[PDB]
């Protein structure tokens, strides 16, 4: 089969809540790859969120620092993005992508997941 | 968490068709963002029914429609409070089915309550004679109107003798609290009866539904 990245863990949650996104990787030696996370809200351009390098170090966009956490489990061929303290402005399709290039630019990523919808509502 | 990628539901329907009263209880599950679901329904009062199951099958879940990212998923956004819907099906031979429904969320599961009235089905027609064999795939034209979401379907039932039997269906969907309505689009639906006992007092269904731009 072909290389595949499959996101899961999205849904609809109220502001202040949490979701745990995951990305299951098949077809490559996952431990060699950096895993990046991007998001696209309707009407806006896709933007970098976070990445975890093959070395285990992490980088976050400024607007998510201290709220989102990227991790990986190489034995499970899985990357994770924990979304805490969610805000309505975090509503978007979230994508995982992988590359052996270390960068925040989407142009250098080789494989992309299909995306998982994250919707954060306000209570009424 | 309000809607997860896997969700269960429970459904109760009370109905009358050509004066025959009945009740149905059911349970279902599916993947709301993938647009797939199943249900198992049991006739609990008034069984066996003297009419075709197929007129009841579309009344048993539009929170499970896969939507493109740029089409607001109004019915998902209605939760946790939920939504109500009202439907009229006008069949080609003059049979009429009117349906009202309430959808809510309780302890992590969707709860559906359905009331149905069918009238004027001819005694020798395919509904009262149980001569139907499932729906063809449908495309529902969705559009905002009057602050609600409306849908219209030209629906087609297969007949056991090889013919077909049509209905014009109109539904109004209204969130309990105001949420963002979409523009006009289509929802493609295919509903299958996957198993049933001999007298259709226990029935299992599967539905796939996906929204697409016009």
């Amino acid at each position: 089969a072909q290389v595949q990245l499959v996101e899961s863990g999205g849904g609809l949650v109220q502001a202040g809540g949490s979701l745990r996104l995951s990305c299951a990787v098949s077809g490559r030696p996952f431990s060699e790859y950096n895993l990046g996370w991007f998001r696209q809200a309707p009407g806006k351009e896709r933007e970098f969120v976070a990445r975890i390098r093959s070395s285990g170090t992490t980088v976050y966009t400024d607007s998510v620092k201290g709220r989102f956490s990227a991790s990986r489990d190489n034995a499970k061929n899985m990357g994770y993005l924990q979304l805490n303290s969610l805000e309505p402005e975090d509503t978007a399709v979230y994508y995982c992508a992988m590359s052996r290039v270390d960068t925040d630019s989407p142009a250098f990523y080789d494989y992309w997941g299909q995306g998982t919808q994250v919707t954060v509502s306000t209570p009424r | 968490a309000i809607i997860k990628e896997f969700m269960r539901f429970k459904v109760h329907m009370e109905g009358s068709v050509n004066g025959h009263e009945f009740e149905i209880e059911g349970e279902g599950e599916g993947r709301p963002y993938e647009g797939t679901q199943t249900a198992k329904l049991k006739v609990t009062k008034g069984g066996p029914l003297p009419f075709a199951w197929d007129i009841l099958s579309p009344q048993f879940s539009k929170a499970y429609v896969k939507h493109p990212a740029d089409i607001p998923d109004y019915l998902k956004l209605s939760f946790p409070e939920g939504f109500k819907w009202e439907r009229v099906m006008n069949f080609e031979d003059g049979g009429v089915v009117t349906v009202t429904q309430d959808s809510s969320l309780q302890d992590g599961e969707f709860i559906y309550k359905v009331k149905l009235r069918g009238t004027n089905f001819p005694s020798d027609g395919p509904v009262m004679q149980k001569k139907t064999m499932g729906w063809e795939a449908s495309s529902e034209r969705m559009y905002p109107e009057d602050g609600a979401l409306k849908g219209e379907i030209k629906q087609r039932l297969k007949l056991k003798d090889g013919g077909h039997y049509d209905a014009e269906v109109k539904t109004t969907y209204k969130a309990k609290k105001p949420v963002q309505l979409p523009g006009a689009y289509n929802v493609n639906i295919k509903l299958d009866i996957t198993s049933h006992n001999e007298d259709y007092t226990i029935v299992e269904q599967y539905e796939r539904a996906e929204g697409r731009h016009s």
